[PDB]
């Protein structure tokens, strides 16, 4: 027998346990609100043909007036935002932002500090294990859409066991050719192209006829509670920016292609329910980082 | 600076009640504590001046991650004005006051295994002055009362003759003893002598004089609170009161 | 006046919030209108190689010879049938509509 | 000869025939505008340090002033939107919502019910059929990017026929190695990496030499008329939410990973023109559902 | 030995050399700002029953008052934008827009007309070269995510060289099974699922054991300076519209599935520093083209 | 610690009446029918006075 | 092998699909509030030495001033509540009450129609299946407290498998004598009197030694979302009254001893989530029925 698993689900590194209190959660949300105002201040400056909208926006964000010949870095808020992102990724990353500085910055604006107001849908497909008999080969490729290629070299038809975990809500399976899939003890249905499954239903058995290889494409949807201001387009951009800037460059950590893979991998790990809470705050921190750094590139 | 200005037991314990633990902890990397180094003192000598760095200097040092380092950081803050680098302690412990850590079991910190002799030696009690030793002994007594180690505290005083003579007299559970106490614990203050803008040779003496000169500037600064002229503008909660009692005392 | 509220309540409300309150009650006159610029025939004095401009009074488009808002007739009629300061009757709406005409 | 087809194009189930009149389309447009205002009310609430902007938008949407203890659900408009969404998906779905309720809800906002003001570009690749000789193997995997892996074992070079339908406007093919492709009854050109094709030109012949496998990656663009307010990011999020909540759980229906696959599959049916008009209204309904449920999660 | 390369990096065609001055760049920026107001005017015309916002937006854009029985085409600005877009794609495309017309249209709004305010992240993976021994097969598929399938039919383990160029900032490799990767002439680490690499480090050697095939999925992030108004979603949608509208059919030009791989392919050519400057201006023109055409179809 | 009541039942933090639905209640009185099945003479008089 | 299952879990009949909209749920909430006031009017009547408090509440409930000779029955509201109760129980029950009457009755009181504000704990024990070897006997008796009496006669110790489903949150087992129980593919612990289990963990194996019978007593806790006004004492009394009056006498329906068994059985059906929402509205309707009929017995 052989075991095949998705690459991104393997060994989720521990996440940080600091800056998760109510006071620090307000700071991340306040930073996101004020970092957004920097982006819109650019358009308002063009309409008014003046830098007054940007001066008001930057002064609130950085606590100093903008000056020429000085590289606009964002002041103390940018430094604090960069360091809390470092602490969220790894538990071994030092926490060097004082609480009194977090509280002072969080008082700059009034925001709703709740990070569970809304939800978002995540598209990473979890394939925990694929169990295959001796004479069959299984390969798994992809994270957003997983293509599972199975080839039967044995004499008789083989049964392949698919385990999609328990966190995902729905999983849609599509095959290159019609195939039969059923539950552990349910009878096999007629072959058809697509199947809709609930991961909590149980392990799924797929018959693999001898002959041409069969390819199954998997798509999953997962619901995670997030703050209402959460935006997947901005979080993904911030995730790439932080990786390039070296904010995640610390020993004994894993690396992921997208924030979608990172949050799903931590969800399926041990103590997953309390790990995703930290990852959500990291996403909102990365959303603020993307908007602030695009307005003030250094 | 503010902690070094307190001159009475009542003021010192009152400051520790309102000061969280994060003020004791420093977030600067510093350097390793015990090293023989050469520093530059150009006012006196052309050659480099040898000295040994220590934990009771006014500059942050790197500290051990154990509970011993945390207590040793608290005492160094009280006697020198700066603490050490112990990161990732946690929000729950850092938000508590310094008095709560030293005196209360509800913090969740266990300190009954501490050895007063080893802590004193690591803090270089021999290099401490009279006020610094009195302040450290206050920290030891609060820890002993928390852990029910009053007998051990007395025996440690019996072994060290100079420490017994200067040991402050107060029961860590009774507020009447704190009010009566008249020991002078100030390290910085308004100087009666002539204080000049001149350097000192050793690291400890030079760093201490910086706080002394800084306190004079702080005294005349707008941040200083003048009780004689602005007592009505102070908030009632933090206004000075004759019947001032620490919680539970 | 129209929505029967106090100054303290509407003190913290923004322009967008205030516009929604009046529009829900049936009041459509909540928008500013930009005047149309008209170029001077000649070069202004002490302005060599420059073109002068000025605004047409009363927010009337010179090309159309009417107000910038093309739906002003409809808005006045909407005010006439509106119910302000009283659930029954149209005393306030008729007075304002007749005045605005 | 062997025939291979795209999985998502197979058997499009009939869509509903209710709630397609001018009044019903206005109700969907009204809900989308009101739901959009509900999301932006949260950002305005933070700036004003009050719940007045949110209370205003919820009152317009749900026709009731919220109480603190009550769980906000959207009221009658939310119920009407949900049942309308189920009806569009399948002809077997009942039409619970009466027309009187739809007309009352459509009068809440002043917005047109038009659905043909603008256009959108959809990226599903319609590989209708691939015909291959006997001694060759062809597999089709993927919808947004179709990868066709072809390997022949016969002595001679094989000719593979690709049919991309008539609906798609542009199809771009890229291969792992340069390959030969030409239209039917046309001279074969030199081997090239990329080809730009118009699907109306006709079936395309690919020369498959004997040796290592040749993989062709396909991307397609299709123009479908949609309302101006259409936003593909919100529609796709609403599609996954509708599947998660079970709004599409009806007997004898097909299931798709994205709204792109759903609308393209229906367009390739016999009554494609009539089906697409219903699907566009579903997309705007799903766009409103995504905004309303994120602001008021239940 | 054998060599494999990414399809989209092959033969990047020369770009245009007209309309790249400061005044022309101001015209592109002005068009983007005014086109954005056209789309926003529709929503404002719904909140207030008046059509004043659209009439004001269209009059500024087209220099004429909109009429009910006349088709809305965008006026002289639409013709200038379409012809200017054609010029950027190819050096063979004629430049027929007079400069006096470009200067006149650039005076309609006061915008920076500056191209290097901010940055953006592009997700195309530049696998320039994969070198393999005699008895191994290597196939590269995909542009946004590249899957490299490697099979070793030899007697012993084979070494495969990966070259990712010098432009990309970070590359993340995830394999179906754990594999070994190291730089040239360096000791080889233990097998692990994922690797984070800097392409400038050098060629990378992968150990390919004899047996089941190994598939490596590659993702890359590249930072390119763009205006502050740059929006990747709008540029990609505008790119597809231009290809369908016929703006890019010129003799001897390469075709790409996305704007992402178009700019990366030009960046890896010789004098790629100068080519990207022209491509960025084309992106903002495409962003203006998308918004204008959605508001005013045909 | 001393205390005293804010006059006219106005919450100092919100700077308005303790009853948040006072605007709605006054409107409800205006359309109400008191002392007479037809007309709103009593309701309008009390609503205008209470405003 | 022999399979034993709980009696009350077998064959849950489909529940009705009418009177589940927002307006109908408000009517049920209005009736419960009005019926509650009717009961408390009796206590107020004694204190006041008059029938004024009762006449006031009956006038609100029944829209008529009672006469001394007439037998008070509740009027139109009582009739509407009765027919609504029958419809919820079975899909075969007709829906007599028109929607116009429901809306009129729902306007009598100012109360929300929400059903998800609070939660409740239900104590029915869901023993889905018990699988036992051939030479052993297993009997399951009870719903609120499930007693499983197992006796084996074979020479060797037997392994019995317990399946408690996935819905229940906590199951506590107590035995007459200490016994051994462990999860599937887990080491068997020492004999203990009590075990606390999470049903999602999996099937549980019980070692049954040869000798005297072993009896396991089971208690379960399940959380179901209910209105805040929900009161289990009144709902259960209303359930027995409804059965006594014949409101549930319809062909092809199942019968349960308590509302706890009814709601748990429907939750374990395939469409459990959809069925439970209907059952919760029935519980509030039964709560109103209990109060109204005790105040006005007929």
């Amino acid at each position: 027998a052989n075991r095949a698993t998705s690459a991104f689900l393997d060994n989720p590194h521990p996440v940080g346990v600091n800056y998760v209190d109510e006071g620090s959660r307000q700071f991340v949300a306040v930073a996101e609100l004020l970092a957004s105002k920097l982006i819109d201040s650019s358009r308002e400056s063009d309409e008014s043909n003046s830098d007054v909208p940007f001066v008001q926006a930057y002064s609130k964000f950085a606590d100093d007036n903008p000056r020429h010949l000085r590289v606009k870095t964002g002041g103390k808020m940018a430094n604090a935002l960069t360091n809390v992102i470092r602490s969220y990724y790894s538990i071994n990353a030092p926490a060097i932002v004082p609480q009194v500085e977090i509280d002072r910055l969080a008082s700059k604006a009034t925001v709703s500090g709740d990070m569970y107001n809304s939800y978002a849908i995540f598209n990473s497909v979890p394939i925990v294990e694929v169990l295959s008999p001796a004479r069959t080969t299984v390969s798994i490729v992809g994270s957003d859409r997983a293509d599972v290629t199975m080839l039967n070299t044995g004499a008789g038809a083989a049964n392949i066991t698919f385990n999609f975990g328990q966190i995902a809500e729905t999983v849609i399976l599509k095959g290159s050719v019609p195939f039969q899939l059923a539950r552990l003890n349910q009878p096999m249905p007629a072959a058809r192209f697509t199947y809709k499954l609930r991961p909590l239903d149980g392990p799924f058995i797929v018959v693999l006829p001898v002959g041409n290889p069969l390819v199954i494409s998997a798509t999953a949807a997962t619901r995670i509670q997030v703050p209402l201001a959460f935006n997947k387009a901005l979080v993904e951009s911030g995730f790439q920016t932080a990786m390039n800037d070296g904010l995640f460059d610390i020993q004994n950590v894993n690396y992921y292609s997208s924030f979608d893979e990172f949050i799903i991998s931590q969800y399926h790990a041990q103590d997953g329910i309390n790990r995703v809470s930290t990852c959500v705050i990291l996403g909102l921190a990365l959303q603020a980082y993307d908007q602030m750094r695009r307005a003030l590139p250094v | 600076m503010d902690v070094l200005s307190k001159g009475s037991l009542k003021e010192l314990l009152a400051h520790l009640e309102k000061t969280p633990l994060e003020e004791a902890i420093s977030y600067r990397i510093g350097t390793v504590p015990y090293q023989n180094v050469l520093i530059s003192r150009n006012e006196y000598y052309n050659q480099l001046y040898p000295d040994t760095t220590s934990l009771i200097d006014g500059v942050s040092r790197e500290g051990q991650r154990n509970v011993n380092g945390l207590i040793m950081s608290i005492i160094s803050y009280v006697v020198s004005g700066s603490g050490h680098y112990i990161p990732n302690i946690g929000f729950m412990l850092l938000r508590r006051s310094i008095l709560d850590i030293l005196t209360k079991h509800d913090t969740g910190l266990v300190t009954n295994n501490l050895n007063y002799g080893i802590i004193a030696r690591n803090l270089t009690v021999s290099k401490m002055n009279c006020e610094q030793r009195k302040r450290m002994l206050i920290c030891f007594k609060l820890l002993a009362y928390k852990d029910g180690n009053q007998n051990d505290y007395e025996i440690y005083l019996n072994q060290n003759i100079p420490l017994k003579q200067i040991a402050p007299n107060f029961i860590p559970g009774d507020m009447r003893t704190v009010i009566h106490n008249q020991d002078q614990l100030a390290i910085v203050g308004i100087p009666a002598y002539r204080l000049t803008q001149s350097t000192e040779l050793s690291i400890r003496d030079d760093n201490a004089k910086s706080y002394k000169l800084g306190y004079v500037d702080w005294y005349n600064s707008n941040s200083f609170l003048r009780e004689r002229s602005e007592f009505n503008l102070i908030r009632l909660k933090d206004r000075d009161t004759k019947y001032g009692k620490l919680n539970g005392w | 006046f129209l929505t029967n509220t106090t100054y303290d309540i509407v003190n913290n409300d923004t322009i967008d919030v205030l516009k929604m309150k009046l529009r829900n009650q049936g009041w459509p006159f909540v928008e500013r209108y930009n005047a149309v610029e008209i170029d001077m025939s000649v070069e202004p004095l002490r302005s060599p190689g420059q073109v002068g401009r000025y605004y047409n009074p009363f927010n009337i488009d010179p090309l159309t010879k009417k107000h910038v808002e093309d739906r002003l007739e409809e808005f006045i009629n909407q005010v006439q049938v509106g119910r302000f300061r009283n659930a029954s009757g149209n005393a306030v709406g008729t007075t304002l509509a007749a005045f605005l005409r």
